[PDB]
């Protein structure tokens, strides 16, 4: 399986800790109006996110992968 | 057909045109045990991760287990397209399409207790003589719910079923009530 | 049970949660969500499973507030389809859809719980003794008699009636029926429900002193609730009534108002649930859900559940599916019409369309049937002569038909009732009249024998002798 692959396993868990910080999410799609961030497994529906540009947004749609 | 079935049919067609079908089947087993164990699936998913990092780590995992290049080509194309999140389902339906192409049929013989290998080959004889597959594969599963005999789950996927078991009582008693 | 959930997606009120593969709850099986509130940790919002999506996750509409839920919360299933406490404990208390008390008094006991969503009663045992009821309204006791031990429909537009009429009917019958009353506030405005609660605790029906003495048990899933609660408040009221018809064996009179909300909430959750949209925008399972409510209300050889649903015909769309499938289930339909409240005739029940399966002569009385036939035929004649009246001048129709028009005018005014609960809108005191007095009144009114009184002497009048006295008063203050 991945016994010798322990080093690349540490590499991919490192990349996951890079991309998956709690209370953090990455904007996949930003349409006219809504955005579709990826992440925020911590978020509640109706919680205010801050987009690190200075634009507040409310999170009404929590799909499986992306919070709308 | 499903999208996973289409991609698996592509992989099986390439492993058909190149005489490496059994090696490719074993490589798909290795790859599906790789794409289990969630953190690897989570890494190859999660489009936040850059595509270059993903393909680099994929190259490393390829050169680790020494996969066939066309199967490595298959996973790399899966990363190219946005359909990498179907990878588990594609490697899962690879067994179906591979069995269909190489001509063998799977018969899951589920009994109460483990079964003798010669008598399992007799079950394979019978199932083959009603299906017509060359190298009929029988992966058996010990079950506690049955009572005396066994069930066969040969067919497309579970589709056909023959069972002499607790179903004996069940059918005798569905015909005992008779309402 | 113990099946920890890990809620995957929360798409509006409909949340879908991914159980482990083996232990998975069934359909219509409650899910109490162990979650945090906006402030403070303990908060259990209840969800009832609607369907299983096959990715190890089930879709579950949320009965309580949906905000604050996070993706990934542990939830557990009761294993029982949302048990509700009923029986000798539920009396007097305004009940939530979840099975909780709302009126900030002591919590009830759970010794007599019952599953909310249960099998319909079989046709093998079905008590059907066709018998009339004397509700008190002139028109609806005459033109569209109500079948006790049966279902009654107070259809109407937006604001035509159907809630003041329900308040008058409960003010009449809550003391008459020795059986208990159950009010299901299915999506009715919260202030009218509180007006009803105050009216009940004042009129002795609640009797707040000894709360075990009430002749009523309320269930409120009113407007300010997520569409789960309006999808099951009707079934909570139904479970209370079904207990009072299974165990106490007493004829319980349940009131549901705005039953159309029990279809609207179903629509609002069905659109999200992936189920495709049906006609003009309701759920696809309109008929099955509406029947699953309105079939449990049948007199079932241990008692008789008379029920009065106040359907909300949306925007006077009489053809809309949500009342169109309820017209099939409802015995004594009473179609209230905005066009008849336009001219002030309250209640604005249509004399034509308000029809009943109890206007058969062997069931109601031959005199009652002949007088209802003559009244309804006279009103049909008036509706057919409306166009001739409207354009070609009132006088240019026939002279005998002019007698019919004056008689129809006197009738459609006389079938107005001053209610006790509507005394605030009319200013006149409420008057209660039985079936016999209004029968004898309609006889002499339509018979042409007293066709000389003024029209306003028949409008907003309790009885025929009251009308004769009102004619005296009016003709005196006319010259004076
Ligand atoms: N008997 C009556 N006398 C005076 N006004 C009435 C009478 N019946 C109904 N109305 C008027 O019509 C309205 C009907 O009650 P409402 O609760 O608005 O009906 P709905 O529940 O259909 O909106 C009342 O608010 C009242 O103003």
């Amino acid at each position: 399986a991945d016994e010798i692959s322990k080093i690349i396993r540490e590499r991919i868990e490192g990349y996951n800790r890079e991309v998956k910080v709690v209370n953090t999410g990455t904007v996949l799609q930003v349409g006219d109006g809504i955005a579709r961030i990826h992440g925020l497994d911590e978020v509640m529906a109706g919680e205010l996110v801050e987009f690190e540009e200075g634009t507040i947004g409310i999170a009404l749609n929590l799909e499986s992968n992306n919070v709308g | 057909d499903s999208t996973a079935s289409r991609y698996a049919s592509a992989l099986a067609d390439v492993a058909d045109v190149t005489g490496t079908l059994e090696a490719t089947n074993s490589d798909v087993e290795k790859l599906i045990r790789i794409f289990s164990e969630e953190p690897v699936y989570y890494f190859f998913a999660n489009p936040v991760i850059s595509i270059d990092n993903k393909r680099s780590v994929l190259d490393e995992i390829i050169t680790t287990s020494g996969l066939q290049p066309h199967t490595a080509n298959f996973i790399n194309i899966l990363i190219d397209s946005e359909r990498i999140n179907l990878v588990k389902e594609i490697l899962n339906e690879f067994e179906d399409v591979f069995n269909k192409i190489t001509g063998t049929e799977v018969a899951v013989v589920t009994s109460v207790v483990k079964l003798e290998n010669d008598h399992l080959a007799q079950i394979a004889k019978g199932v083959q003589k009603i299906t017509g597959a060359k190298n009929v594969r029988i992966k058996t599963v010990i079950d506690p719910s049955l009572v005396a005999g066994f069930t066969i789950r040969y067919g497309n996927e579970g589709s056909k079923l023959v069972d002499m078991s607790v179903k004996k009582q069940l059918e005798e008693i569905a015909a005992q009530l008779e309402m | 049970k113990k099946n920890l959930g890990r809620i995957a997606q929360i798409i509006g009120p409909v949340l879908d949660v991914a159980f482990p593969p083996g232990k998975m709850p069934n359909i219509y099986n409650a899910l109490i969500v162990k979650g945090r509130d906006t402030a403070g940790q303990p908060m259990n919002v209840t969800c009832e499973v609607q369907q299983l999506l096959g990715n190890n996750r089930v879709r579950a509409v949320a009965m309580s507030a949906t905000d604050g839920l996070t993706r990934g919360m542990e939830v557990i299933d009761t294993g029982a389809p949302l048990s509700v406490p009923v029986g000798g404990a539920t009396l007097g208390r305004i009940f939530n859809v979840l099975g909780e008390p709302v009126d900030n008094l002591g919590p009830v006991d759970t010794r007599t719980t019952s599953p909310i969503h249960r099998s319909a009663p079989a046709f093998t045992q079905l008590d059907t003794k066709l018998s009339i009821f004397e509700t008190g309204i002139k028109v609806v006791d005459l033109l569209a008699p109500y079948r006790r031990g049966g279902k009654i429909g107070l259809f109407g537009g937006a604001g035509v009636g159907k809630t003041v009429l329900i308040m008058e009917l409960i003010n009449n019958i809550a003391k008459a029926h020795g059986g208990v009353s159950v009010f299901g506030g299915v999506g009715e405005r919260t202030r009218e429900g509180n007006d009803l609660y105050m009216e009940m605790k004042e009129s002795g029906v609640i009797n707040e002193q000894n709360i075990a003495e009430s002749k009523v048990a309320l269930v409120y899933g009113q407007m300010n609730e997520p569409p789960g609660a309006r999808m099951r408040v009707g079934l909570t009221a139904l479970t209370m009534a079904e207990y009072f018809r299974d165990v106490n064996e007493q004829d319980v009179l349940l009131f549901i108002d705005n039953i159309f909300r029990f279809v609207q909430a179903g629509s609002e959750v069905s659109a999200l649930l992936g189920r495709m949209p049906s006609a003009v925008g309701y759920q696809p399972t309109l008929s099955t859900e509406m029947g699953s409510l309105q079939e449990r209300i049948t007199s079932t050889k241990e008692g008789s559940i008379t029920s009065i649903q106040a359907v909300y015909v949306p925007a006077d769309d009489l053809t809309d599916p949500a009342p169109a499938t309820t017209f099939a289930h409802l015995d004594a339909t009473t179609v209230l019409s905005r066009g008849l409240a336009a001219k002030g005739i309250y209640p604005a029940v249509d004399p034509l369309d308000s029809t009943s399966t109890m206007l058969q002569p062997r069931i109601v009385g031959e005199e009652h049937y002949e007088i209802a036939q003559r009244v309804k035929e006279t009103l049909q004649r008036y509706k057919e002569l409306q166009d001739i009246i409207a354009i070609l001048g009132l006088d240019e129709l026939s002279e005998e038909d002019r007698l019919t028009v004056a008689r129809a005018r006197k009738i459609e005014r006389f079938l107005s009732q001053p209610f006790f609960v509507a005394e605030v809108f009319t200013g006149s005191p409420g008057k209660y009249v039985g079936l016999a007095e209004t029968i004898r009144g309609f006889q002499l009114i339509l018979s042409g024998e007293l066709d000389s009184l003024p029209e306003q002497a028949f409008y907003l009048v309790g009885n025929i002798d009251e009308a004769t006295a009102k004619a005296m008063n009016l003709e005196m203050e006319s010259k004076l």
